[PDB]
């Protein structure tokens, strides 16, 4: 499984002023990103640019452009009291099935908007209020313009999706081990292990109880995956035990075999 | 509006005198205006480098920021949040464990 997902948020703070921020990614892979005062594109990886010729870059970049200038302008024009909040996620996911997904939602004060459907080609109304019913018409009405983004989505997204996994094969198929630490922290003991320079994203910390894995309780807590700065992750998990044997198992990609890391 | 979760942990399992990098993360807040602020001994650590803020699938904006350091005895570290869900800005102090 592969996605490519542009990412679009802008606050309105009044009738002429917006913030307006965005950014590409190719899985947790950040592509590049809309410079929020100047509007151009910034390109973070080297493979980006010359996977495509010049032309298509520079219609890509009028294009989102133009997305994010329109964006502003329809809303601003329909609209509701400042400040407020718009989101867009825009893009299209390939599984190993050669199956495609795609996807164009827009959020309103974080919450579901505005949804794109494909096969019909127009919009769903996501909020039970008035200004998500008048988006949905406005938008139902631009006919050209729906059957265009059926196009992007289905077609353009899919197929600069694929160019992109195999431009970008040594992102995506980067890995790097996980390290894993356990000690005690006074409580009743309650156990923790830390799990930080793991990538890719997906892991499986248990505990094991004589080499038994602990079923969940309120005594296990998982916690949830912290970012590094160098896209690598960091997990905690813990467990409250009293004073058995216990140890950590740690299931990585990397790794094939996981790391066993017993509580001293 | 949605209050941010924050985090502070480093990069490695800290030792006095041994380089490392201090995180904060900012999370599941909404709007996405926010100033986060890494500290030392109560005041801005230097060389703090900010991510792009993102949002994840269910519209809540994030943002991490980071900066290499080199933890001592004596000192202490934390992260400064301030978000309009807040009163007064929120103090999350390093626990030099996570
Ligand atoms: C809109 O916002 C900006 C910046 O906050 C301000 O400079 C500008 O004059 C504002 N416009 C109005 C009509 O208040
Ligand atoms: C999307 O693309 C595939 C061809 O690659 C096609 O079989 C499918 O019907 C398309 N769906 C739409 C709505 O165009
Ligand atoms: C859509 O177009 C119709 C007829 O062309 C028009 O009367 C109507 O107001 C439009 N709907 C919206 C929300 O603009
Ligand atoms: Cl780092």
């Amino acid at each position: 499984s592969h996605m490519l997902k542009l990412l679009h948020f802008a606050t309105f703070q009044n009738s002429t002023s917006v913030l307006v921020g965005g950014l590409g990614l190719l899985g947790d892979v950040k592509m590049g990103s809309l410079d929020s005062r100047t509007g151009n594109i910034r390109y973070y990886r080297p493979w980006l640019r010359p996977s495509l010729p010049k032309g298509d870059w520079d219609v890509i970049e009028s294009s989102i452009k133009s997305y994010v200038r329109d964006f502003s302008r329809l809303v601003q024009m329909y609209t509701v009291p400042y400040p407020f909040v718009f989101q867009s996620s825009i893009g299209c996911e390939l599984q190993s099935n050669g199956t495609i997904r795609t996807f164009f939602d827009i959020a309103y004060e974080g919450q579901n908007f505005l949804r794109f459907n494909l096969d019909a080609g127009t919009w769903d109304q996501m909020q039970h209020n008035q200004l998500s019913a008048k988006a949905e018409h406005l938008m139902a009405n631009a006919s050209t313009l729906n059957e265009v983004i059926q196009v992007l989505l289905n077609d353009t997204c899919v197929d600069i999706l694929r160019l992109f996994i195999q431009a970008g094969k040594a992102d995506l198929e980067r890995q790097v081990p996980p390290m894993a630490v356990v000690f005690a922290r006074t409580a009743q003991l309650l156990l923790v292990c830390r799990v930080t320079s793991f990538y890719p994203r997906p892991i499986a910390v248990t505990w094991l109880r004589d080499g038994r894995e602990v079923p969940p309780s309120p005594a296990l807590s998982t916690g949830t995956v912290l970012p590094n700065a160098d896209l690598t992750y960091q997990l905690r998990s813990t467990l409250l035990v009293s004073p058995h044997g216990y140890a950590c198992r740690v299931q990585h990609c990397s790794l094939g075999r996981s790391l066993l890391v017993p509580w001293h | 509006d949605l209050t941010p979760k924050v985090q502070v942990y480093s990069r490695f399992p800290a030792s006095a005198g041994t380089k490392n990098v201090l995180n904060c993360f900012a999370a599941g807040f909404h709007p996405p205006k926010i100033s986060i602020t890494l500290m030392k001994d109560g005041v801005p650590m230097e060389g703090a480098q900010y991510s792009d803020m993102s949002f994840n699938d269910d519209w809540t904006f994030q943002r991490l920021v980071h900066a290499d350091f080199t933890p001592s005895s004596g000192s202490t570290y934390a992260c400064k949040v301030e978000h309009e869900t807040l009163k007064e800005p929120q103090v999350y102090k390093w626990d030099p464990e996570f």
